[PDB]
């Protein structure tokens, strides 16, 4: 999901 | 007046040189496309394949623009690609660091567009099952942003089709087909598309 | 268009100041939380016990120096920098064989509080038997990551989960994944009454 | 001694920190390169991936205004050698390399009182090569095209001074025998466009010795 | 054509 | 913290603001090896690469200082390229040494510094007789570049190699491992020179 | 002994606050070779890896000093990237050279200059004959890339290349190795242009 | 000749 | 012998 998409994980550190 | 034109292109690079990236209130399109022109290596023992191709990548600044009537009439100039901003546009499954096979220069015209074409060689995630076969095997790649989503860098191309017209015409693979197509990507958790490109080879020994 | 210099300007302005920290320090302590995202399997050599993975290796960790006011800045809230630019831990494989391989750009992301977050993409060759590795219970290697020249004194190390993110996982690789953990560990030695700190990354894994 | 070496390093400070620098070519003010092959070797012929890797020199000569000087105002000194990271140089580019291309010798060019720069770096390509044929009597033929990079023939000019690359160097027990190496300009039109690219194009016939 | 060779196509944005 | 932090930063430029040891000043280097692994054995070419951390440990007068004047800062952390370090080699290596970890070096305020590079190591192996109970043997000597005894004395803790952190399953099994120091005279000449000889027992696990 | 520091960093900053050599200011270097390994013999592609230490020393009278304006320092170790370094390459190399150690010079008060890098290269050379008892013969020329023997004269203390040092349980016996200075003109041109020829017979052990 | 050798090459253009 | 050795040779000149 989000969290192993680069681009997506480091702009939602409250959940990745 | 030789020298006049050196005088007012060294004036205008080092005028400009002296931008942040894009951010979700002055965001960029990054146009991207593919030109094929080597299928090297397909290793069946590590599911890699080693692809060379040339990577055109264009975007637009208003922070470049000039007025030629300002600077001799000039219309355009190229310039290191170090000297400017490039954007992180990254193969997603690579499993090798890219390699460049050419300069890395961009040519900037006076509307603020930048071009810039570098050649790769790229080892990526694949599985070359079927390619000793009609049907051939397929792999796929996914090139986009590293840090930036679809609200700060939207990614496009101007065709699907994958420019084969230079794909070396006695490699030990032929190309089937090879499209380059825009994939927009939505998570459950977060409100902002993500955009990619994905590179999907058909080929055949 | 005024407002979009005017908001280059802010963040150049903003960069400037926070670009002109020691590192970290036993009175002024460092966290640093890790996690996994496996992406493949690429190598597994029988004939060295050298096991390649290719994998993001996320990093974020938090600098009171980094730290603005957005409303003194035009709202800005945070920034894309080079990685170059900043502060890294030096967070480190123990048991690779080889120098690892940048697969990615590597540039953070700073927010007004203070907060990094960094994800390089990496291959990293290191010491694995994949002895196994073509029977039905797998092979099992493990490696460990953390601080090369701080105690956890200086650097303490955390995950926010015990499960490395598979949902990425290469589905056409040679090598299906049956379990892969990164556990927090604590280390005391004899001499040194300071602890060690370090991630152990635990992956089991059998031939497709 | 120490007058030459101070009149040496006043003109390069000159020419180096000259007040219109060079920013390479324009339509306006363009420029020729000249390339010359001297083949050395061809290490490998891989048929399993069809690349093929040489090694050769690459003689490349230019000429800029801007890097003249009047000798009799400089200590009568017509030439200096310098690092060629010191001075503008062209992009000429293998356009079918497989690898990067690997330097095998200093990058030093030599600078000529009337503007004329000499540079010659030694290099490993590896490029596209189907060596099929190789080990018969007729051979492998191959072929790789050299040229600018960014610039048409508008701005920048490809000569060589001779069709034939200069073979009298090359190893003699090399794995691989020389039967003919040729360096020909060619001029490539595009329908849609006016102005002409230009390339040189190394055609390389070999077979197993 | 003209977008299969970098030099030509940085020099053609309109068409390449 | 602030204050912790401009206490660091004030003491490194004091202490930035060294050219190596003189017959006048010679310098003792303290050298030790902890063995992690035998990654492989290239009988084809007598090539053998190892893994081990390499200990350096040397004391400047010019490095120390006294807490109480920077708020009780006892030691820090910085890169190896921003202190002067010494030029130990192997000596009969095949292929650069590669680089494993940071290269970050710990100083403390009595001046001693410790430097703990990880490194891969290709060098001069005959490994026949690795297959058999007696093993093979392999030396590589480690030594200053251009220092004789006089200017760098090397120097051991121990002549046991650390095997505590050996990898279990290595495809080799260490039989044994020594650091021995060694003093060499020349004909000519009346100065020592020192090296620091690993020997390495070992065979197929 | 900080009046001994402070005396060596005044030197070198003198010193390092020349162009190369000229016809009007010609230079001699002196290259002698220490043959360590011959690594491996390819006979697929006729390359030939070795392992040697390059030994050059040459003299600029740029470099002198006195001693007694300098505390007695009568010679200083420096990098070699801190000073002019003469171009002698291998003509027939097919690898570019790894360089296997520190890269340190040594700079004595009459302007001579010691520098010794240990060096694998990889270079042209039909292995043909390796397996017999008369072994194969292979050679290798180095010289200046851009000089001539006007502005850098090659010159060898002996033709003997140094095989004390050898690697006595290498997969390759050595059974000569010479270093022989050559002298060669084009009819064209007056200048001489100077090599020194590295020719080793080896057989495999 | 003198155009095969890189040192003497670039000592003479009037002949490489 | 010393000649042999780059950290004894590099501080004799006079015989290596």
């Amino acid at each position: 999901g989000c969290c192993s998409h680069p681009a997506c994980s480091v702009n939602h550190p409250e959940l990745c | 007046d030789k020298l006049h034109s050196q005088a007012n292109l060294m004036r205008l690079k080092s005028d400009l040189f002296n931008y942040p990236g894009p951010t979700k209130d002055d965001p960029l399109t990054v146009t991207l496309g593919f030109t094929l022109q080597d299928i090297v290596k397909a290793d069946s023992s590590t599911n890699e394949v080693d692809l060379v191709y040339y990577e055109q990548q264009r975007w637009k600044l208003n922070s470049l623009m000039w007025d030629p009537n300002e600077y001799g009439n000039i219309t355009d100039f190229r310039t290191s690609a170090a000297d400017i901003w490039t954007p992180d546009i990254t193969a997603y499954s690579s499993t090798r660091p890219v390699q460049v096979l050419s300069p890395q220069i961009a040519v900037v015209t006076h509307d603020g567009s930048v071009m810039f074409i570098p050649a790769q060689r790229l080892s990526f995630m694949c599985d070359p099952t079927g390619v000793d076969s009609e049907e051939g095997a397929t792999c796929a790649v996914k090139f986009g942003s590293w840090v930036y989503s679809g609200f700060e860098i939207d990614l496009k191309t101007d065709t699907d089709q994958v420019d084969l017209s230079s794909y070396y015409a006695s490699s030990k693979y032929e190309i089937l087909s090879a499209t380059q197509t825009r994939q927009v990507q939505h998570y459950s958790c977060c409100p902002e598309p993500y955009i990619d490109v994905n590179l999907v080879v058909k080929f055949r020994e």
